[PDB]
């Protein structure tokens, strides 16, 4: 998720949206977990949004 | 009362105090909900503050 | 009855009974605050839908 | 009079002890008749029941 | 319900004069 | 068979419960009632831990493992297999540890000697009813009792340990880590110390209190005295254990965090809060 | 890629580890040994039979004292001789407690009222050949210090409230600028002295009460050979006589509470 | 007199005593009676409501 | 069996039974909250 | 004696414990009376089925 | 056998006695609780 | 006698043992007359089997 | 064998006797509780 | 002697330390028959067998 | 195999109350 | 072969041995229970 | 005599030192030759084989 | 080599060879049990 | 070489020849156990 | 240097020699079968 | 109620009393301080 799709946006990010060295925002364990063994207590919202499950 | 006793025991004072705002300002309580994970006796377990886990799950 | 006092010293007794009584009355007071049912300062009233990890033994 | 009172000391201390305790116990008592009318405890088997 | 606290507290008070006036 | 001196002390009294019945002595140990009780909890505690080595997978003295029951009995006594053997011994260690103290109480009072020793033990008694009934109790469960085994004891105290994920922070623990290494710095000059005057160069008179109180003024410009270093070697090892009761006391029952994070109190005070 | 590999199953540091095991068997024989230095061989229930245990007792070594007091080889070939305790067995097999004898029994030599044979000189100071411990009214240069109780005039009382005497002078350790007795002149005109570690000084009521005997066996305590300076021997016989009242001032003391 | 008064200072402490006891609860009775206005304890088993 | 309080200060004998009848009776109050029937102020669930 | 208490005492004292005892159980039996109204105990094997 | 009260005194042996008593039964009661069989409060699951 | 006991005391401090352990047992024994009658215990290798 | 009693100590032997039986009796009565097949309580699972 | 028992007294405590020793193992022996009447022990090496 | 606590628990009984006439 | 109990001590002697066989007898039995062949109580399995 | 004992108390504890002994052996016999007959041990390289 | 008792005390070393060849041969016996194929007990697996 | 024991006593010197002959053949055997060679119970593997 | 003796004494120094000598010896032998090529027993150790 | 100054040293009255209610005004400013609607310096959030 860093390599392949938030560093490659570090020119589409506004400049106080990056970091004091200019990177842009990354994601880790915490973004999508916020503190929970699993994200909302492993309560599922994709199944009802098929369209976000497959690649075009 | 010698003054180096008053010294001492203000001193004393003084840190019961700040030993006492910080315990009651920092230190969580029981109950405690624990899942157990591992074998009996290793230590291989989950803790969790009800009050804490109450918050989260809202 | 009365004549216990010629062998219990009224200093220890009623020291040692305020004591007892005040940290009993404590203990009962918290016991019940724990409770549901008897908790008068926020009163009675989700496990299911966000359900902690299972347990292992 | 292994402690150091005097019989009628004696006496005097005791009756009242006996009031105190019988004043402490009457205001637990209604303390008690009252906080049964706000919340009663000992349910039947089958719950509280509203 | 303002009876309810309204013995716990003022009754031991009334209590104590009332015993120490026998 | 008895001490030169010895036989001159071998009174009669000083017992808490039983009097004369238990009072005598078996070669050098005397038992009184409270020995009973000790040598009967010993030894039943004893065979039950060998029991149930007997009931584990192997007889290695390294690897026996006797464990407290799952988390999910609770405060009940377990089945003697899954737990319950373990609660017996437990009760029998309790048993065993406070018999001995209140036997020292007696053998004090025997020889008309302050109660300082069993006052000073009383305090390991409370780090291990700490460990396994008090902890254990305000967590609603046995079974947070570490295990019983020379080996396996050790890995329940690592993980136990890091399910706070550095042990090392946690407050009352560094206080009781301070007292232990103290304590074990004001052993070593204390017994250096008595030697060096008792034990001279050979052929040098023995040194006394002027040598001892001049020695520490010198190299440190203050001496505690006799009396304060035996005085503090009570303090520094009582307050030891005290503050090691502390530290495990509060590591569940008052604490379900990391360790490190309780710091953040320090850091946020408003002085320098960022 | 194996370092410290000795044999296949043997590697460096469990060879380091059996190292420390001898010499730890050997430090616990040292230390065992060095106990042995008193009261050793055991005396039994037989004329001369005496056992050393084991590990045996080890050779001698000698202490030079001060100011020409001698020198002391432990362990002694020949022990000093024990005091003329007066006590009566309990029962005749070996293990059984004996009862001391006489109306106070804590003149008996019995139980918590023994006391070795020191020397029977005073401790020396090891600047000056002067007795270690002297009163106050001889070692002028200690005075007590203020913003603590002063115990000079104080009445001494017993367990049981009776008073026993009035304090009239302390005792200083010389060396170590401390008081260790305190002097009482007692009703019959007797100046015992009292051990500061059994003596609790109530300055509230003007009292230093004694929690091991009562007023009038204070009474019987022991006296000095001469009023200025007390023998090492004395100050066991003092320390002895006060210490076994916790176990013999009262029949109740000597018996089991509960 | 283990305390060191005579009986003539303790009808005197007493009374003193009692009056202030007096005063202290009967302050406590004012700020209890301003505490339920602004929030009511002890709710019904069905809560509070409002 | 008066002979009893002859021998044995009946202040301390006072104090330990008074301890240990509390400590039971604390005890058993706690083993009945402990349990689903006899808990008398959650009750039964 | 040991204790310090006459014979006179020490009787009396236990003519006091022993009925002081028999108040604490005779209380006690009535506390359970009402104990097993409220819940009794003891159920068969198969349950206390209501 | 009357004549073992002139050596030992009958009343120093009762709180030992007692104290033996009562940690026996407590342990069999504690025994019986457990089982599920036996548990005589909330009964048999 | 060692204990101070008369020839009188140790006999009535011997019937009052005698009877104490009588009692105990009996009721020991009605106790476990009943145990059996609500519980049976002693299986067979079976079970219990109702 | 009567003659041990002039080698050893009645009251000395009945009390380590008394504790040795009483542990061995505890021991084989947890002992067979801690096996299925003789447990009396709850007997084989 | 090291125990100080004369000889009438080495007898007579033999005596009854040998009949509570036969009364204990009868007793045992009666346990022992009907305990290996409900559930014996020492199974085949193939096990019990029913 | 009753025989084999038979003797085990009997006969050292036996054996004691035989040695104790000696 | 009598005179080894004019330089040995029968008393000492007959403790430690009696210890000694009863800690040895203990641990026979103990070992052959933690075996499946030799279990004597719930056996092979 | 270091041990204290006197000759004839020698020739007498010996004897019955030994006759104990022989008993307490030849008890361990029968039992070892039941224990045997139960269930032999010291296999072979292979096992017991059944 | 009967010298060897004019230096030893007899008591000490036979007490001392005794407590040796019981470690001694129970090092031995445990080393056998530890290994599978001197196992006399349950035998190799 | 006679007169060494005119410097060392030989009760001291028969007992550090022993222990130290024992510890040194114990520790020469134990050795040989690690090995795959000379383990002559298990032998190799 | 047999004048030494006069300033050692020789119970001390061959005592302290015999211990010096053994833990050496013990050293050597111990760094050789560490050793794959000096190795006795088993040979390299692989 | 002037009578409180016979009773009570007013030195260590004005000194205990003007330490808690420092201590005490220090602990409600710093309560007040921390929460976000009554912080006076940053305002909320
Ligand atoms: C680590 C390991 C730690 C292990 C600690 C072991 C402690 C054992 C206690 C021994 C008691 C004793 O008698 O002392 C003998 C011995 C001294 O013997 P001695 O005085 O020379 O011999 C006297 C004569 O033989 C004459 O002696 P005697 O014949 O008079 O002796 C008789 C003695 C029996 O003693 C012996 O026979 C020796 C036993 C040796 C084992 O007493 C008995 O008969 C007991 C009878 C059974 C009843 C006991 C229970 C009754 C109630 C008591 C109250 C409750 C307990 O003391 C020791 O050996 C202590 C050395 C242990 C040092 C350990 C240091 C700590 C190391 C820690 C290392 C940690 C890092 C690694
Ligand atoms: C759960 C339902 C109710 C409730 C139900 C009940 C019931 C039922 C009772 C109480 C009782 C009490 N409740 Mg309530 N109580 C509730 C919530 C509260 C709240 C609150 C913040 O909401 C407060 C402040 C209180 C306050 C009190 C106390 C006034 C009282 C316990 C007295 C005591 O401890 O004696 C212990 C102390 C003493 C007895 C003094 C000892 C005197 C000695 C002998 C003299 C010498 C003193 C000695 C030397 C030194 C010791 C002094 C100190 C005690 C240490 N309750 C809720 C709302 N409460 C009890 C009562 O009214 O008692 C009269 C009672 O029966
Ligand atoms: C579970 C069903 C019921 C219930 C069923 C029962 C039954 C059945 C019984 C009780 C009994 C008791 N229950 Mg309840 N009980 C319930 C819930 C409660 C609640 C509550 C907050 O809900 C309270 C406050 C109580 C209170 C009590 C106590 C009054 C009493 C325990 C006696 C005791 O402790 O003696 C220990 C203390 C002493 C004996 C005092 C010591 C006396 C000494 C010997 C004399 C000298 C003392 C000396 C001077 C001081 C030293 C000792 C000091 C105490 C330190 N119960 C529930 C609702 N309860 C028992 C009873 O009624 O006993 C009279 C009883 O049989
Ligand atoms: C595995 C097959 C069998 C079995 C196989 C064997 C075999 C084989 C043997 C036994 C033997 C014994 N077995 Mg078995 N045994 C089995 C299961 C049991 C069970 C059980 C609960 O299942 C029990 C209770 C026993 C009990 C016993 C003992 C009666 C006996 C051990 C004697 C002893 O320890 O002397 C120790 C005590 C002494 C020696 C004291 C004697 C006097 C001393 C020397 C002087 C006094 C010293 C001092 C004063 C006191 C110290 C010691 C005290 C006793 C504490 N076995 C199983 C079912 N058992 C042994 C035996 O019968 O020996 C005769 C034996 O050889
Ligand atoms: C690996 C091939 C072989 C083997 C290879 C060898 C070789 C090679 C040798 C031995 C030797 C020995 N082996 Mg091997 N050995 C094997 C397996 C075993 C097994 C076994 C269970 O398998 C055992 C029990 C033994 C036992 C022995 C000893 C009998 C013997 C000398 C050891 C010793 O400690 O002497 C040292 C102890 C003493 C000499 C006693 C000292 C006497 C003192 C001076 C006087 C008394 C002092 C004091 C009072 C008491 C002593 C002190 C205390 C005991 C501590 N071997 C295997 C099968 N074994 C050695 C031997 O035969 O020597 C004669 C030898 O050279
Ligand atoms: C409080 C300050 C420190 C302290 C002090 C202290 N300890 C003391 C004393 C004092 C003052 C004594 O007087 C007393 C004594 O007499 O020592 C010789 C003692 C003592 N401290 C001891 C040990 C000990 N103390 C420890 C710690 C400490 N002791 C503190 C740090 C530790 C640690 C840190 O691990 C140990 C192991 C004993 C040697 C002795 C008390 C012996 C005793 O209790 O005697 C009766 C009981 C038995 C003889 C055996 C009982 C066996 C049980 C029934 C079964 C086993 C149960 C146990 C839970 C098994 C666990 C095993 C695994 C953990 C491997
Ligand atoms: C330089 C000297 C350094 C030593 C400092 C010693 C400080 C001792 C007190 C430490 C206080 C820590 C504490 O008290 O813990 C904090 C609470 O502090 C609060 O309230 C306020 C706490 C009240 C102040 C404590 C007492 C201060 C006055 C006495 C000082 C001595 C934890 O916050 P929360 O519970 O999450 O939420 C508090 C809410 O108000 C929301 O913010
Ligand atoms: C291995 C332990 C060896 C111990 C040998 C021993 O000595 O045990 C003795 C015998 O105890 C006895 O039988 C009487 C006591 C019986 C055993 C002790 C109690 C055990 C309780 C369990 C101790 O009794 P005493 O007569 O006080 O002392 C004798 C010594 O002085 C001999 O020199
Ligand atoms: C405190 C109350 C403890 C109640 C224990 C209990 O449970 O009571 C009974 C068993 O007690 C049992 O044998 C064992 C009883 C354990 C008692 C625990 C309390 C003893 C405290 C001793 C130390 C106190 C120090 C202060 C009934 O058991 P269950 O209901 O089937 O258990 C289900 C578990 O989920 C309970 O957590
Ligand atoms: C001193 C008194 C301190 C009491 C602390 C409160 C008790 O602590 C509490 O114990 C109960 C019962 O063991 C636990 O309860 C948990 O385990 C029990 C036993 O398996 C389950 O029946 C229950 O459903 C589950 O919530 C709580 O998770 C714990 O928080």
């Amino acid at each position: 998720l860093n390599n392949n799709f938030l560093d490659p946006l570090k020119t589409t990010f506004p400049d106080y949206r990056r970091g004091p060295l200019g990177d842009s925002p990354k994601v880790w364990c915490a973004t999508c977990h916020n503190g929970v063994y699993k994200p909302l207590f492993g309560k599922s919202m994709v199944t009802t949004f098929p369209e976000l499950t497959k690649v075009s | 009362m010698n003054t180096g006793v008053q010294a001492a025991l203000a001193a004393a004072a003084v840190a019961a105090v700040a030993v006492a705002g910080v315990v009651f300002g920092t230190f969580e309580r029981p109950p405690i909900e624990t899942v157990q994970r591992g074998a009996r006796g290793l230590a291989m377990s989950e803790l969790y503050n009800p009050r804490f886990l109450a918050e989260t799950r809202a | 009855m009365w004549r216990m006092w010629l062998l219990f010293d009224p200093r220890r007794i009623l020291v040692a009974l305020g004591v007892f009584l005040f940290v009993l009355a404590l203990l009962i007071h918290f016991i019940l605050l724990s409770t549901d049912r008897f908790n008068w300062l926020d009163g009675p009233h989700a496990a299911q839908m966000a359900p902690l990890p299972a347990p292992v033994k | 009079s292994i402690t150091g009172l005097t019989e009628a000391e004696a006496k005097e201390f005791h009756g009242i002890f006996i009031t105190s305790f019988i004043v402490f116990t009457v205001i637990a008592i209604v303390a008690h008749l009252l906080a049964w009318q706000w919340r009663p405890w000992l349910p039947a088997v089958t719950g509280y029941g509203t | 319900m303002a009876m309810v606290w309204m013995w716990i507290l003022i009754a031991p008070a009334i209590g104590i004069v009332l015993l120490s006036r026998q | 068979a008895m001490l030169s001196f010895e036989p001159k002390y071998r009174t009669r009294g000083g017992t808490l419960i039983g009097g004369d019945l238990f009072d005598f002595w078996v070669g050098p140990l005397w038992v009184g009632f409270f020995g009973v009780t000790a040598a009967f909890f010993a030894i039943l505690g004893t065979l039950l831990i060998v029991w149930a080595a007997a009931l584990g997978p192997t007889w290695n003295i390294w690897r026996i493992n006797i464990a407290p029951p799952d988390i999910s009995y609770g405060l009940a006594f377990a089945p003697l297999r899954e737990g319950g053997l373990w609660q017996l011994i437990t009760v029998c260690a309790c048993g065993a540890f406070v018999s001995w103290a209140l036997r020292q109480v007696e053998i004090a009072r025997k020889l008309g000697m302050g109660l300082h020793i069993p006052f000073a033990f009383s305090f390991a008694i409370l780090a291990y009813f700490t460990l396994v009934v008090f902890r254990p109790l305000l967590m609603g469960a046995w079974g947070y009792g570490f295990p019983y085994g020379i080996l396996s004891h050790l890995d329940w105290v690592s993980n136990t340990g890091y399910q706070y994920l550095h042990f090392h922070y946690n407050p009352a623990h560094m206080i009781a880590i301070s007292f232990f290494f103290t304590n074990a710095l004001a052993l070593a000059l204390h017994g250096s110390l008595i030697l060096s005057a008792a034990n001279p160069p050979k052929g040098e008179v023995v040194k006394g209190a002027e040598q001892e109180n001049g020695y520490f003024r010198d190299v440190i410009g203050y001496s505690i005295g006799t009396l304060g270093i035996h005085r503090l070697g009570v303090f520094l090892a009582v307050s030891a254990a005290f503050w090691s009761a502390v530290c495990i006391i509060i590591s569940g029952p008052f604490w379900t965090r990391g360790w490190p994070e309780w710091w953040s109190w320090w850091l946020n005070l408003p002085m320098w809060s960022h | 890629m194996e370092i410290g590999a000795i044999t296949q199953q043997i590697d460096a540091a469990q060879l380091v580890l059996y190292t420390f095991w001898l010499f730890f068997a050997g430090l616990i024989i040292y230390l065992r040994m060095e106990d042995k230095r008193e009261g050793y061989p055991l005396v039994t229930e037989i004329p001369g039979k005496f056992l050393e245990g084991f590990p045996p007792m080890p050779a001698p070594k000698t202490f030079i004292l001060t100011h020409n007091q001698g020198t002391v080889t432990v362990p002694r070939a020949v022990p000093r001789a024990e005091i003329e305790y007066k006590a009566e067995p309990c029962a005749a097999w070996p293990g059984a407690p004996h009862e001391p004898v006489g109306p106070n029994k804590m003149l008996s030599g019995a139980g918590p009222s023994g006391y070795a044979l020191r020397f029977d000189t005073p401790e020396p100071t090891f600047d000056t050949g002067v007795p270690r411990m002297a009163p106050m009214r001889v070692a002028t240069d200690h005075v007590f210090d203020e913003d603590g109780p002063n115990p000079i005039g104080y009445d001494l009382v017993g367990f049981d409230g009776i008073v026993a005497g009035k304090i009239t002078d302390a005792w200083v350790d010389r060396e170590e600028s401390l008081v260790r007795y305190l002097e009482a002149k007692l009703t019959n005109d007797k100046s015992i002295l009292v051990p500061m570690p059994l003596s609790r000084v109530k300055d509230s009521t003007g009292q230093v009460l004694l929690a091991s005997l009562k007023g009038e066996q204070v009474l019987e305590a022991p006296t000095l050979a001469n009023p200025d300076q007390v023998t090492l021997r004395e100050e066991d016989r003092i320390a002895a006589y006060f210490a076994s009242g916790h176990l013999y001032a009262t029949q109740a003391r000597q018996e089991s509470i509960l």
